[PDB]
């Protein structure tokens, strides 16, 4: 989702509707990306509490 | 438009006509040859500009080439058994020589070999210009088959 | 007939809506924002803002300005046959302005004469802004010489 | 009928027409759920006898 | 049609047993047919299955 | 990891495939209108028909024999690819006796 | 019981009971007019109601204002009504009629208004011009009825009273419900009863050709006949079509809600959509299981060719996966308190899951009762409000894109990052490949084009003599000829001889405004033009229509919208609202110009096109310097156009209603009557959706999905657009039915798309498909019956009406537009049977006598009425497809002849010459007391002839006639080619036809069409009527050549054919086995499964055929011609009339001899045409397979043919299909019992017959 | 194609893998549950049609033998017309053409089912050589028996 | 049915002796001609042999 | 884009660039349709920066 969000900005700051410089929707899988969200807490479990 | 100010012909416009009126069959038979060829040409007077275009490009072979579209042909390889593929073919093998392309005989002879698929075959370059592909096809030097 | 006899009659007095545009972006929030942020800094615009401010300005140019100014417009046919003159054809077309216009033109330069201007309402910078949707809000007929 | 009557399009390329008409019903993972319903259909008999 | 045998061939008139015996040879021609006999639109919760 | 065909395949090296007239169906098209032929040329047999008829006959039988199909080229070299490519993407796995 | 007792034997004549003879038919035409309005209402007060039909009334409907804060008065002296809701708000409201009224002479409770009223309109009072503006303008809304009201109830009330319907086919009664259970009737009722209380006449208004008047009771609301025939609407299609009871006590509260709103035609046109919104496209949300259609758009993607591959059994998956029905519906219903009917129709909707002929049924039954009036407003309303709008081109071309001017108009660079360069690009090639063509250049083309525009309504034709007045020219004003000042053919005729630079000024006269109405929809206003800017306008339509014949080829019908709702398949439907308020200079014409300016550019150098010379003009089109290059005919005709395009319409503003409003004013609106209007509006959607699917996709998305669809999902292979509406066809794929979502994504960008350069596209994805207002779900049709309604008719002028003798063609339209809907037959036949004795006598006031004109049954019959039960026959005994005309007079005839004998011989007439066809019994005696012929004879009368009659000055004709002559030349060389054919044809041709069609008749033929609208009175009406005396009075001996030809052949029928289509498949609404005769016929014949203007015009032997002459005339003459002998130089010559060229004139007339022709091509010959009933089905399949000779029999030597003159086959299987397919029944195949003479006889009468014209 | 990422896991779980042993039993069970039963599998095979319908390149055009056979040339005095004759018996029953792609997609399936034609298209016990409607009706069912 | 034979081989040959001024003229005066207009040019002659 | 594809060569050690799927040809494609030869040329003159 923050690829979509950089990529929304992108075309906010190219002034066009589809950014062209696009940073998902490729051809190349990155299915084993993680980022650091707030789900994971330091020792390695949920953050639900 | 030149040529035509000073050339000297003109349509006889009924020789089509006088001539093939005394073609001779019976009434019983379905399909009559003279009024196959007699309606599917038309003389129609707008073809001479053609004609005389046709006949100027031997001015300039070197940067016009003047063909024959894909429209004129057959459009489904045709059949010997089909008279009026017969006919259409009389009409290529007569059109064909006053082009300027220089692959008009295997035009004319890749015409008939499309004309008649089934009848035979014959030894040929590959598997992709086999016999039964289209006539306009080929219209290069390499395209020419060792048959 | 001035250009802005049918534009000073507007109970919001139409200039003082167009000075309502600079809440359609958020980034602008000011009518002075909106002067440096259309142009380029070197008096040339931005095609990407005007772009947007025209977007934005189309809607306020032809839902009130088009029925108000073909009431004007019939006023002014009720008495008399006059001079009229306005900005950027459109309005004259679309506001149903019976009679003969015609797209004339200075020899000169015209906006730099809106940038000597002094005591003209809104910015120094407001005139040009504007002045450039009027041409834009205009078609691409012959500008036909004054003369 | 249909033996006699037989007909391509003019101008058809192989890999593209099975591209376009083979691709769209490869996003479908419906083959896979029959695995493990057969799973518990053979866990089941042999809980049976 | 052994009835209609019967009437007098030259002498055929238009009744109501004229138009119901077409009828039912169109009806018979439409049950005859080898895939309406065992085609049939709605599940069993067999074939479903 | 076998589908039994009921009919010869080999596969298609072009990929703009177009007309020849050489397999088994196109073979058995042909043989069964030249025995239709030599059905209506049995002299003592049929000989009580009109040899206009004889010869419309003919004709339409070899143009029927000289048709221009696609669907046994299809049915040879294009057809099990798919079902090859089908096959497993099935509900109800196959189920072949030889 | 009342009609009960006037009506003993006539109500089961024509319900199968008893026979039908001639003479009650004629006692029930005198009971019929011999007849009044209170015995009207008194024989409707007399049927009791069976506590269904019932409903509340609220009084709020009657109790009105005044109209004096409706309307005011323009600052330029207009008329004009005050809003109150929204700027649609513009029509008559239902409010203070009583007051504005003067009673009627001789009558008591009725009249029109007082003239004073208009006396000081005349001097000017405001009050009285809003007083006479409101007085007419309900006249006007009144007006819109054919006939008296009273007597279509009186139609439904005879029908009706007959009872129960047996059924031959289903052997059972029908068990639709009677008199006692409709809410219109009772309703309509209730309201006469009301309104007119217990004053002594009943009747709240009487219509008249003079005028409608009204009664003067103090609760008359003006707009009560609009909600009154929408009662007497719904209570035809009740009893004639089996709505259900509930949907019909909907649709009355709907019209009873309108007429108690603000104003009636305003709720009409925003409440239109509650029907389909609610029913139509909210259905099918979960199915389970059914049968749909399987088609397949072939491979060549023009050929409207459909191969139907059969049933195919439905799946869950096939749901609805259209989005949401539930806000904006709620909304409507919520807005004009309705929530009640929405909150019923989205309750019934959801209890239906299979697609049978039950939930068709009940979606004809929504679409059927909604309201079906004519939205009648004033005219300078619609001018003021449809002509003042402009689009919203929100990203126009930036001005420096352009070049410097050639002439008038710039041209597009092509560095430029608009949109409209591929529009630049598709017209510059379209026009430079369209001049390419020689085919443009023939002169008789030049001709056809010329004339081609003499069609369309020509108006203007004053504006055009003085404007050319003003330009100081001498005119021909042409003295003493009747119709010819309102006329185009006038306006032609004054330009006959004139130079194009004297006439370039007259481009610029203004337009006149020609009105019609519509079904639920505004009053559409045609607009002509005058004949040297139509003239001028011309390489526009021929570049228009070589992108619509060539290169996007879409469109110029009904398994095209099979295809599209098919259900893996998806459709979308869009539209734009306003089209011609779109196409302007601002976008469009300045780059269409430009375009097919340069287009020609590289072919155009020094051509001349007719009429125009060459110029020249300058260029600052590089930029750099200047010069000036000369200009050729096709840029000369665009550079006159630029200037008209570019500048604006004038349009005149004349109406009957207000009193003296006259006006013009500038409108930048495409007109909608040209040449130049629907192809040029196609060839835009066209290229625009081609645009969108080239670069404007995949500018602006995303995801790979929408993206990936639309690369597949090109113009050449998913389009098609005529002028308003559009469609997709998205492909369904091997996984099915394409996920939804990508959809709207996409039709939301579609929407983006047409407002960010003026359009608005009106986009529709529901799971269903429209296409020219025809409704198809799952692959089947919706028979729309709004859109046909029986009661109303347009007329948006005050001018007064035709007499009688049209009204009743009109009956028989109505008739045939019931029938091409799925209507119950047992019930509308019988109908139909009712309102066409309704209108058979007359009442004249000729002098001296009273006269009364009279037609037989037979007049009907010969025009298509199917008999029930003639001569002690079986009841309901062959369907209404005959042909309408000697070949189905013929069918049925021949279908029960034996049976006819027999009662022949009962009540004896019998004289001892066996006749081959009735053996002993005669025909002359009982046929003439039957009146046979005299209704047979009657129908071939022409009818409402008008005639110049006058005798007018044949020198000022004469020389019209050679200016008219004049305009049809621009070649002499077309002179000289007919000229040479008139001597051809003086030597050999002449003689034998009796009637050459030519191409020198066709002034004579345009000035005897241009006096056809004289609309004069006494003389030949008087001619006509004792025309029809002696008609009637005139004992005849046989029947026509034509049929005593036909008499003598016999068929013989066994066999019924197979079937063609499941029959458990809906595939029309309103046909089932409960309609079962016309299912029957059309599971047995087969639905027909091509455009028909395609094999139509297959059949047309000219290969362009066109002339403006009725080219049918042309190749059945050419035929005829061939037929009787004639040889070649005779044919050439027939074809030299047209004269083509002589050369391939000479080789089409030496092709046309040995070429068999197809079947349909000799029905001209005989003068046949297939019948407009047939398109529907599938008919060349049952003509060239089924009907045959040699029969099952064997040969017989009487069913032989010569070899030569085998043109009679073709005819032998339009008889033979005609007598197989008139009975009920299926399709059955026909062989042929001998035909008496030999076929050498039997033609040698048919050449007799064509030895006479 | 498909794709999967060449990166560190972050190890998931996807239970899918069985052995042969299990299918095997599947096998069993439904063949088990098809036994004898004639709708069951008509709905699959007709599934498997359809797909086959979207899948497949190749289009039926039934009109292309009408377009050969138009071309024949006889006499018409002779009424035994063999070209109308075939054409009308070509003609196919209720518009069903799915039967080919039912037979095509019934080689999945002999153990269960076994695709016979009807018995309605064998000529009724008319075996009359003679009879050239027999005739072309051995023509039909030869050329159909192979599939 | 060997009417169209003979009238076939009829045609044919009578096709080939149909009288036509056309050929010569390629043969005879058409080059004539165009040599003496081929100077007569804005585009000057420019042939490959 | 032409400038971030000239700008990625100092970022190269955290941000990769590529060439995305939508300007590749459809579906593979054949070297008969011309559409695809000249995607081609567009890509291979891209591909090297």
């Amino acid at each position: 989702d923050e690829a979509d969000d950089a990529t929304k900005k992108q075309a906010k700051d190219t002034e066009k509707a589809k950014a062209q410089v696009t940073y998902s929707d490729t051809g190349i899988n990155n299915a084993n990306e993680l980022s650091r969200s707030g789900n994971v807490d330091n020792e390695g479990g949920s953050n639900q509490k | 438009v030149l040529l035509q100010r000073i050339s000297p012909l003109q349509i006889d416009p009924t020789i089509i006509s006088n001539t093939m009126s005394t073609v001779s069959e019976s009434t019983t038979q379905t399909l009559s040859p003279a009024s196959s060829i007699l309606g599917k040409l038309r003389p129609s007077n707008s073809d001479f500009s053609s004609f005389r275009v046709a006949l100027a490009g031997w001015l300039y072979n070197g940067v016009v080439t003047t063909v024959i579209d894909d429209s004129s042909y057959p459009k489904d390889g045709g059949s010997v058994t089909s008279l009026e593929n017969l006919w259409d073919f009389f009409i290529l093998a007569l059109a064909l020589p006053l082009t300027t392309d220089p692959c008009a005989p295997v035009k004319a002879f890749m015409t008939l070999a499309n004309m008649m698929v089934g009848f035979e075959t014959i030894p040929m370059d590959n598997q992709i210009y086999t016999q039964s592909r289209r006539a306009s096809a080929f219209s290069t030097p390499h395209t020419w088959p060792r048959c | 007939v001035d250009s802005d006899e049918v534009g000073e009659q507007m109970e919001p007095t139409f200039e003082h809506a167009v000075m309502e545009i600079y809440k359609g972006i958020a980034g602008v929030d000011s009518l002075d924002d909106l002067t440096k942020w259309v142009l380029n800094s070197d008096l040339v615009p931005h095609d990407d803002r005007l772009g947007q401010l025209f977007q934005a300005f189309l809607p306020l140019a032809k839902d009130l300005l088009a029925p108000m100014a073909r009431q004007f417009y019939d006023n002014s046919m009720s008495e008399g046959r006059l001079l009229t003159f306005a900005h950027a054809d459109s309005e004259l077309l679309n506001a149903n302005y019976f009679g003969h216009l015609l797209r004339l033109k200075i020899p000169y330069i015209t906006e730099v004469n809106l940038m000597i201007r002094k005591n003209r309402e809104g910015g120094e910078l407001f005139q040009l802004v504007l002045s450039y949707l009027y041409k834009m809000y205009a078609t691409s007929a012959q500008p036909k010489w004054f003369g | 009928v249909a033996l006699l009557s037989g007909k391509y399009p003019p101008d058809l390329v192989t890999n593209v027409w099975y591209a376009d008409a083979i691709y769209p019903m490869y996003a479908d993972t419906e083959v896979f759920s029959n695995l493990q319903r057969d799973v518990i259909t053979c866990e089941a008999v042999q809980t049976l006898v | 049609a052994h009835v209609a045998s019967h009437g007098l061939h030259g002498n055929m008139t238009l009744t109501s047993s004229e138009i119901q015996r077409h009828i039912t040879e169109f009806i018979s021609s439409w049950q005859n047919h080898p895939i309406v006999q065992v085609s049939a639109d709605v599940e069993n919760r067999k074939t479903a299955q | 990891e076998v589908l039994l065909l009921p009919i010869d395949h080999q596969p298609a090296n072009v990929t703009t495939p177009t007309l020849d007239f050489t397999n088994e169906l196109t073979n058995w098209r042909a043989r069964v209108c030249e025995l239709m032929k030599n059905l209506v040329d049995n002299q003592r047999y049929q000989p009580g028909w009109t040899q206009s008829l004889v010869s419309s006959m003919r004709g339409t039988l070899g143009k029927l024999k000289l048709i221009k199909s696609m669907t046994p080229m299809y049915l040879q070299q294009l057809a099990p690819v798919e079902l090859a490519v089908i096959a497993p993407m099935l509900p109800f796995p196959p189920f072949q006796v030889p | 019981s009342m009609i009960l007792t006037q009506f003993g034997p006539f109500i089961e004549s024509i319900s199968g009971i008893t026979d039908q003879s001639n003479d009650v038919f004629e006692n029930a035409a005198k009971a019929f007019s011999m007849f009044t309005r209170s015995d009207v209402y008194k024989a409707l007060d007399e049927i009791p109601f069976s506590e269904d039909a019932m409903l509340p009334i609220p009084p709020t409907i009657y109790t009105k204002p005044s109209h004096d804060s409706y309307y005011y008065i323009d600052a330029l002296n207009r008329v004009r009504r005050k809003t109150y809701q929204g700027p649609d708000d513009v029509y008559v409201p239902n409010c203070s009629i009583v007051e504005l009224l003067e009673p009627h002479e001789t009558l008591t409770s009725y009249g029109r208004l007082s003239e004073a009223i208009e006396n000081r309109a005349k001097d000017g009072d405001s009050q009285a011009r809003i007083a006479t503006t409101y007085g007419r303008i309900a006249e006007s809304q009144a007006r819109q009825i054919k006939a008296p009201l009273e007597k279509f109830v009186l139609a439904l009330l005879v029908a009706e009273a007959g009872g129960s319907l047996y059924d031959p086919v289903l052997q059972k009664y029908d068990e639709i419900p009677g008199l006692s259970h409709n809410c219109p009737l009772w309703c309509f009722r209730e309201i006469c009863r009301h309104i007119s209380g217990p004053l002594p006449d009943r009747a709240p208004y009487l219509y008249l050709s003079a005028g409608v008047f009204w009664l003067m009771s103090p609760r008359m609301t003006s707009a009560i006949p609009p909600l009154l025939s929408d009662l007497v609407n719904l209570a035809i299609l009740q009893q004639t079509a089996g709505l259900d009871p509930s949907l019909v006590r909907l649709g009355v509260q709907i019209c009873l809600h309108a007429a108690a709103s603000s104003s009636y035609a305003w709720f009409i046109l925003k409440t239109k959509s509650i029907f389909p919104q609610n029913t139509l496209h909210s259905m099918y949300e979960s199915l389970e299981g059914g049968y749909c259609p399987n088609l397949e758009w072939l491979e060549p993607r023009s050929d409207y060719k459909f191969m139907y591959m059969g049933a195919m059994p439905l799946s869950t998956k096939y749901a609805r996966s259209a989005p949401s029905n539930d806000k904006k519906a709620r909304e409507l219903g919520e807005k004009y308190g309705l929530s009640s009917v929405v909150s019923e129709l989205r309750r019934r909707t959801k209890t239906y899951s299979k697609h049978d002929f039950t939930s068709v049924r009940y979606i004809r039954d929504a679409m059927a009762c909604t309201s079906g009036i004519f939205l009648v407003r004033t005219p300078t309303e619609t001018v003021l409000q449809e002509y003042t709008q402009s689009p919203e081109i929100k990203v126009p071309i930036p001005q420096k894109d352009w070049t410097g001017p050639i002439g008038e108009i710039r041209i597009l660079k092509d560095t430029t990052s608009s949109i409209a360069r591929y529009l630049y690009r598709t017209w510059y090639l379209a026009a430079a490949r369209m001049a390419a063509q020689p085919r443009t250049w023939d002169p008789l083309f030049q001709a056809i084009m010329r004339s081609q525009y003499v069609t369309a309504r020509g108006g203007s034709g004053a504006t055009l003599r003085e404007s050319l007045y003003a330009i100081n020219v001498s005119l021909p004003d042409f003295k003493g000829l009747p119709v010819k000042a309102a006329t185009k053919i006038f306006q032609a005729a004054q330009l006959a001889n004139l130079p194009f630079s004297h006439t370039s000024v007259a481009i610029l006269a203004d337009t006149s405004m020609g009105l019609r109405n519509q079904v639920q929809r505004r009053p559409r206003s045609i607009m002509p033009l005058n004949v040297p800017q139509q003239q001028v306008s011309a390489p526009h339509t021929l570049t228009a229509d070589y992108i619509n014949y060539h290169m996007n080829l879409s469109t110029t019908v009904i398994p095209l919208g099979v295809y599209a709702s098919s259900p893996p398949n998806q459709s979308i439907n869009i539209d734009i609202s306003a089209c011609d308020a779109s196409i302007t200079w601002d976008f469009f014409l300045s780059v269409i110009m430009a375009a097919i300016h340069e287009g020609v550019a590289s072919s155009s150098i020094g051509k001349p096109f007719m009429g125009v010379p060459a110029s020249i003009v300058n260029d600052e089109s590089v930029v750099g310097v200047r010069a000036a290059r000369p200009i050729s005919g096709m840029q000369n005709m665009i550079q006159h156009l630029s200037k008209l395009y570019k500048r604006g319409f004038s349009y005149r503003v004349n109406d009957s209603f207000s009193p003296g409003n006259d006006f013009t004013h500038m409108t930048t609106t495409f007109p909608s009557g040209s040449t130049a209007t629907s192809t040029e509006h196609t060839a835009n959607n066209s290229t625009m959706m081609e645009t969108f699917l080239t670069v404007w996709g995949p500018e602006h998305t995303d995801d790979p999905d929408v993206l990936r669809l639309m690369k597949s999902l090109t113009i050449q292979r998913n389009y098609v657009c005529q002028g308003d509406d559009g469609l997709m066809i998205i492909d369904g794929n091997t996984a099915g039915k394409v996920n939804s979502e990508t959809i709207q994504k996409m039709l939301e960008l579609i929407s983006k798309y047409g407002e960010e350069f003026g359009w608005k596209y009106d986009i529709a994805y529901d799971g269903t498909a429209e296409y020219l207002k025809l409704y198809f779900i799952f692959g089947c049709r919706i028979p729309n019956l709004s859109r046909h309604p029986i009661v109303g008719k347009e007329r948006a002028n005050s001018s007064a009406e035709e007499p009688w003798p049209a009204i009743l063609d009109q009956i028989m339209g109505i008739f045939f537009n019931g029938v091409h809907d799925g209507l119950q037959w047992q019930r509308w036949i019988r109908y139909s049977w009712a309102l066409c004795c309704a209108f058979s006598r007359q009442r004249t006031m000729t002098g001296e006598s009273v006269g009364y004109l009279q037609y037989p049954m037979w007049s009907f019959v010969y025009w298509g009425l199917p008999l029930v039960k003639v001569f002690g026959s079986d009841p309901w005994i062959f369907s209404w497809y005959m042909p309408t005309g000697d070949l189905g007079m013929y069918s049925w005839i021949s279908l029960i002849r034996p049976l006819m004998t027999r009662w022949m011989v009962a009540n004896g007439y019998v004289t001892d010459k066996c006749s081959p066809v009735f053996g002993n019994a005669d025909y002359r005696k009982c046929f003439n007391e039957l009146k046979l012929y005299q209704g047979y004879y009657m129908a071939q009368l022409p009818r409402n002839p008008k005639k110049s009659g006058r005798a007018a000055p044949r020198e000022v004709r004469e020389q019209f006639t050679q200016a008219l002559s004049d305009y049809l030349m621009q070649n002499p060389e077309l002179k000289s080619r007919v000229l040479r054919g008139r001597s051809e044809w003086e030597k050999y041709g002449a003689g034998i036809i009796h009637n050459p069609p030519s191409l020198f008749d066709v002034p004579h033929k345009w000035y005897q069409g241009a006096q056809e609208a004289a609309t004069a009175t006494r003389e030949e009406l008087a001619e006509m009527d004792e025309t029809l005396m002696r008609a009637r009075k005139h004992s005849y001996s046989s029947f026509s050549k034509l049929l005593e030809a036909y008499l003598l052949v016999k068929w013989r029928m066994c066999e019924a054919r197979e079937p063609s289509v499941d029959l458990r498949l809906p595939l029309c609404a309103g046909i089932d086995p409960l309609n079962s005769d016309p299912f029957l016929k059309m599971v047995s014949v087969g639905p027909m499964l091509q455009s028909t203007r395609k094999y139509f015009a297959q059949t047309l032997f000219m290969a362009k055929t066109v002339s403006g002459l009725d080219v049918n005339a042309i190749d059945s003459a050419l035929l005829r011609l061939r037929t009787l002998g004639a040889d070649k130089k005779a044919l050439t010559a027939q074809l030299l009339m047209v004269g083509l060229q002589e050369s391939e004139a000479d080789a089409l007339a030496g092709k046309i001899m040995l070429q068999d022709v197809n079947t349909v091509q000799l029905a001209r010959v005989v003068n046949l045409a297939v019948p407009d009933t047939w398109m529907s089905l599938d008919f060349d399949t049952m003509f060239k397979h089924h009907v045959k000779l040699l029969p099952k029999d064997g040969r017989h030597l009487n069913t032989d043919i010569p070899p030569r003159m085998g043109w009679l086959r073709a005819i032998l299987r339009f008889l033979g299909a005609g007598m197989a397919m008139t009975a009920t029944g299926v399709a059955v195949d026909i062989y042929l019992e001998d035909i008496h003479g030999g076929g050498r006889s039997l033609g040698q009468r048919f050449m007799t017959w064509m030895r006479q014209e | 194609t498909v794709t999967s990422p060449y990166a560190p896991s972050v190890n998931r779980l996807m239970p899918y893998r069985i052995s042969n042993a299990e299918r095997q039993i599947s096998q069993i069970i439904r063949v088990m549950n098809i036994g004898n039963n004639a709708t069951v599998i008509q709905p699959v095979l007709q599934d498997i049609s359809v797909l086959l319908q979207r899948i497949s390149p190749l289009q039926i055009d039934p009109t292309i033998i009408s377009n050969t056979m138009s071309t024949v040339s006889e006499s018409t005095t002779q009424t035994l017309s063999p070209a109308s004759s075939i054409l009308g018996k070509l003609r196919p029953s209720n518009s069903d053409f799915s039967s080919f792609r039912v037979a095509l997609a019934g080689w999945l399936y002999n153990g269960v089912v076994t695709t016979v034609i009807d018995d309605s298209s064998y000529p009724k016990d008319g075996g009359s050589v003679t009879s050239l409607e027999n005739l072309w009706d051995f023509f039909i069912l030869a050329l159909a028996l192979p599939l």
